[PDB]
Formats: structure tokens, C-alpha cells, sequence
């Protein structure tokens, strides 16, 4: 449709998700429904005390799939 | 392809992270079109409280409505 | 049939699901209630600073966030009645 | 009429308030029939005014949009 | 295969207990429902449950109020569960 | 279909709509659509006018998604129709 | 297909059904459907201890169901 993810196919991207989650990782693949395969995946959470201090709330997850149904915004990193 | 990755994870350990601070680690038995997933002998963690909530035995159907992330091989 | 046809280019009161009233003019709509509106302003702050009341002219409200549209009895453009500020502020649609 | 206005609003400055109270300020480059957007030259901001990041393109899922403030034009 | 909906239509004309979102429950006679769990209930009683807190001790006192009505439509999105009283 | 057809029978009846925001509205049913959006004519805020945010509003469009409750009188409804139609309908949605 | 076969071979078993709101319901699975609507007989309800014990069938909305599990 509107965004061809082939331009983003191999770089680190920033993805916000519906439950408040932020994830960052290298795009390795995708589908038309915006399911994504990310490598080197970092998941960040957001609490009332973690706003500019977004680094303490960090988990590593390695290779992941992000479900395209809960994707709220996608941008470069 | 993402759904091909999820197919490759059948019979492997997988960690299923919801939208909330909650996640489910278990063996992936299979899934449907909507990514409702059948998991066997599942551990349920809340991340925020730092603790498991239950050790499930047998199979669970975990709805794909709240599923944000799928991690093949599980945690670390 | 229940369309928003009769409310076109007439003054309207909109309640968003957040619990926020809006005075506006409805220029356009679709079949998901995505509201295209002009000359929008609030209602809870007009009695404090009437300049600050005017948020904007021209905005798209998404139909998912619209609760309520009410039709108001406008005489001619440049007039409406009433104001309020000591009321138990209105809640959201979530519970 | 609304999505039709967004199709013709291609190239305008826009401010996008999302469900999560974050603000996006950018220039619309594309919309679809489901109201998803891509936008050029972007400021991310919390509702309280905290500027967290700046980007050249961004994609916004239409389901997460609260409203779009367009120019007075 | 009786579906849950087929087994809940066996309780038609009978008094049911409905637990709703927002700490509320209804009891009434089930006249109708659909697959979304929209419901028409006759002779209903709504109960609203709230938590009052003592300002000094932080001890919670449970309080309730009740409303009753002849005939009522209920949107299915507010329904958490259905059972008898 | 069932509740869409049910609300088509109640056009021109006086009903009270209670919302998810706790606002309760008396009004005369004018129209309904496939998503059960309601258009109400000659409205008044019931319980008290503690929600004065309308006042100058006589007809409202209500998004079907923000309805919590629609209170009705017993005189408006055939309970035999409703039980028979419901048994037929749950049988229809799943088969 | 893997879920429809799951559905078939959990009829009659004791299960735990957890909703999105975090309420847990335990009992015998009288019926389920494709949209995850559930009826359970002998249902307990948990959140902060025992909150309800149920004496007839309870019906649960599939749109609000987070998981269903066999209890062992």
C-alpha cells in the first residue's frame, strides 16, 4: 500500500506498539500485514518515572517477530 | 517471511510477549490465521512484578488479540 | 436511516471519548463518523480566557474517538448561547 | 469527504495527536483508504512538551490517531 | 456441538446474573441476546459497587447503590460474564 | 440484524440512553443504523441537568459504540417475539 | 487446524480461563466455540482470593478471553 519496507530492509528501525511498548532492531523481513522480523531486538517499557530516562527500562530479546496488528508507528533509527 | 518464522518455531520453545507486561514461555504446538497460539506446559510471567504467576500443564490456547512479540527459542 | 446529513455546515457540539466538549462547524463526515470540522473551540475555559477558547479552525477528528454530536439552534454565523465552568468535569467512555 | 480532504492535503504541514498523547509534527506525503499516513520531516513530542526524537519519514497507523490539526488554509 | 451461545439460549425467559465492566452487576430476566452479547433484559436490577477509603487509616469500606428498571438494552462490550443468581 | 430490527420498531418511542460517560439522555427515537448508532430528537438530560454541556441542543446523533444502556418501558415490547427471534438468531450467526 | 483439533480434545476437561482484565475462572469446560466464547460448570473466580463460586453454568465472552488452559 503506502510504505514499501524494502527501503528499511536491513537497518535499525524504531517501532512503537499499542500497549505502550517501544522496540528497536534491525529489520530482516516483513509481510503486507506489517508483521516484522527484527534482529538485535531491544524492548523498552514506559513507566511514569521512565520518560527521558528510557534506558534503565531495557530488555534484550535477540531475534523477534513483531505482530503487525499492534504496530502504531514505524520510523528510521 | 514472519509467518514462515513462526512455522519454523513449531516444536521449539518460544516466548510470547503481550501488549501488557506479561509473557508466556512454552513449546509452540501450532497457530491459526489470526495467530491464536496453542502452547504446551506453559510458564506465565508478569514482567513488572518480577515473578511467574502460574506453571501451566497441558496445552493452552493463548488469544492472538494481545500478542505483541514472538521470540523463538525463548528468553535468555 | 440515521445520517449526519442534517448537521452539515451548521454549528455542532462534539463530545470526544476523552471527556472533552467541542463547539465546531461540521464541514464533512464519512461512514465511520470521521469528522471534518472547522472553527473549533472548547467550552470549559471560555469563561476564564475567551481568546484561549479558540483552539483552531480546521481539524480531522477520528470517528473512533467521537462519542456524541449535538445539533444547536444557531441564529446566523457569529452567535451561540451559554457557558459553564463549575460542573463535575465529564468522564471518559472507558471505565 | 474526510479521506478525500487527506488525499488532497498531501504536502501540507500537520500536527497529529495520537491515542498515546504523543504529538507528531510533519508534512503529509501519503495517506490510504484506512487513514494510515507517511509524513516528511518530523518532531516527536509528549503531551507535556518533551521532545524525544526527530525523523525524516514516519509511518503512523490510522487506528492510533486521535485527531489531525491541519493549517487554517 | 452446542455452542456457548446455544447453551445460553436455553436460559431464555429465565432470571440471569450478569457481571459488567466498572464493578457493576445486573440481575434480570433474559429476553434476548445476540452473538456480540447485546442483551435485552426485563425486570432488571443494576448494582453499582464502589470503594470508599478512610482518609486517615487508608482502610477500604465497600459501598453499593442499586437501580431497578422495567426493560433495558445492554451493549455487549460492557459484559464480562453471564450466570444465574 | 436482531437488535437493528428491534430498534427500528421503537422509532417514535420515548427512550432513555445512558452512556459510558454516565450521562443519561431522554429523547425521542428518530433513526437507527446497522452499527446501532442512535439519532434522538427533542432531547433533555435526565437524572439532573448536572451535565449542562448541551442545554441549547435539541437533536443528537449518538455513536453506537458509546451507548452503555438503553432504558425502555415494558409496553413497547413483545417478549414472545424477542425470545423466538433470539433462538432463531443465535442459531443463524454460527449455524 | 491445530486450534480446531485443540478445541475438540479439551471438551469435558477441567480448565483455567483467564480474561484480559486478569480474572481467572476454573471449572469443567461444557462448551467452547471458534470465537473463544466459553461455558464452564462449577466455576471458581480468583483475583485476590476467592471472589465467586458459581452454582450454574457461566458464559464468558471470547473477545475478553486472554487464555484457556487445561488444569492439571
Amino acid at each position: 500500500s503506502i510504505l514499501d519496507l524494502s527501503k528499511y530492509i536491513d537497518k535499525t528501525i524504531r517501532v512503537k506498539f499499542q500497549g505502550g511498548r517501544e522496540a528497536s532492531g534491525i529489520l530482516k523481513g516483513f509481510d503486507p500485514l506489517l508483521n516484522l522480523v527484527l534482529d538485535g531486538t531491544i524492548e523498552y517499557m514506559r513507566d511514569p518515572d521512565d520518560q527521558y530516562k528510557l534506558t534503565e527500562d531495557t530488555r534484550q530479546l535477540g531475534l523477534v517477530v513483531c505482530r503487525g496488528t499492534s504496530v502504531v508507528l514505524i520510523c528510521p533509527q | 517471511l514472519p509467518l514462515e518464522l513462526v512455522d519454523k518455531c513449531i516444536g521449539s520453545r518460544i516466548h510470547i510477549v503481550m501488549k501488557s507486561d506479561k509473557e508466556i514461555v512454552g513449546t509452540l504446538l501450532g497457530f491459526d490465521d489470526f495467530v491464536n497460539m496453542v502452547l504446551e506446559d506453559v510458564t506465565e510471567f508478569e514482567i513488572t512484578p518480577e515473578g511467574r504467576r502460574i506453571t501451566k500443564l497441558d496445552q493452552i490456547l493463548l488469544n492472538g488479540n494481545n500478542i505483541t512479540m514472538l521470540v523463538p527459542g525463548g528468553e535468555g | 436511516t440515521s445520517a449526519l446529513e442534517n448537521y452539515i455546515n451548521r454549528t455542532v457540539a462534539v463530545i470526544t471519548s476523552d471527556g472533552r466538549m467541542i463547539v465546531g462547524t461540521l464541514k464533512g463526515f464519512d461512514q465511520t463518523i470521521n469528522l471534518i470540522l472547522d472553527e473549533s473551540h472548547e467550552r470549559v475555559f471560555s469563561s476564564s480566557q475567551g481568546v484561549e477558547q479558540v483552539v483552531l479552525g480546521l481539524y480531522i477528528v477520528r470517528g473512533d474517538n467521537v462519542a456524541v454530536i449535538g445539533e444547536i439552534d444557531e441564529e446566523t454565523d457569529s452567535a451561540l448561547d451559554l457557558g459553564n465552568i463549575r460542573a463535575e468535569p465529564l468522564n471518559s467512555v472507558a471505565h | 469527504l474526510p479521506l478525500s480532504l487527506l488525499k488532497t492535503a498531501q504536502n501540507h504541514p500537520m500536527l497529529v495527536e495520537l491515542k498515546n498523547g504523543e504529538t507528531y509534527n510533519g508534512h503529509l506525503v501519503s495517506c490510504d483508504n484506512w487513514m494510515n499516513i507517511n509524513l516528511r520531516e518530523v518532531i516527536c513530542t509528549s503531551r507535556d512538551g518533551d521532545k524525544f526524537w526527530r525523523m525524516p519519514e514516519c509511518y503512523i497507523r490510522g487506528s492510533t490517531i486521535k485527531y489531525l490539526r491541519i493549517p487554517d488554509e | 456441538v452446542e455452542e456457548p451461545l446455544d447453551l445460553i439460549r436455553l436460559s431464555l425467559d429465565e432470571r440471569i446474573y450478569v457481571k459488567m465492566r466498572n464493578d457493576r452487576e445486573l440481575r434480570g430476566r433474559l429476553h434476548a441476546y445476540d452473538q456480540h452479547l447485546n442483551m435485552i433484559l426485563g425486570d432488571v436490577e443494576e448494582t453499582v459497587t464502589t470503594i470508599e477509603i478512610d482518609e486517615e487509616t487508608y482502610e477500604e469500606i465497600y459501598k453499593s447503590t442499586k437501580r431497578n428498571i422495567p426493560m433495558l438494552f445492554v451493549r455487549g462490550d460492557g459484559v464480562v460474564l453471564v450466570a444465574p443468581p | 440484524m436482531l437488535f437493528y430490527s428491534f430498534f427500528k420498531s421503537l422509532v417514535g418511542k420515548d427512550v432513555v440512553v445512558e452512556l459510558k460517560n454516565d450521562l443519561s439522555i431522554c429523547g425521542t427515537l428518530h433513526s437507527v443504523d446497522q452499527y446501532l448508532n442512535i439519532k434522538l430528537t427533542d432531547i433533555s438530560v435526565t437524572d439532573p441537568e448536572k451535565y449542562p454541556h448541551m442545554l441549547s441542543v435539541k437533536n443528537c446523533f449518538i455513536r453506537g459504540s458509546v451507548v452503555r444502556y438503553v432504558q425502555l418501558p415494558a409496553d413497547e415490547v413483545d417478549t414472545q417475539l424477542l425470545q423466538d427471534a433470539a433462538r432463531k438468531e443465535a442459531l443463524q450467526q454460527k449455524q | 487446524q491445530t486450534p480446531s483439533d485443540f478445541l475438540k480434545q479439551i471438551i469435558g476437561r477441567p480448565v483455567v480461563v483467564k480474561l484480559n482484565s486478569g480474572v481467572d475462572y476454573r471449572g469443567v469446560l461444557a462448551c467452547l466455540d471458534g470465537y473463544m466464547n466459553i461455558a464452564l460448570e462449577q466455576t471458581e473466580e480468583y483475583v485476590n482470593g476467592q471472589l465467586k463460586n458459581k452454582y450454574g453454568d457461566a458464559f464468558i465472552r471470547g473477545n475478553n478471553v486472554l487464555y484457556i488452559s487445561t488444569q492439571k
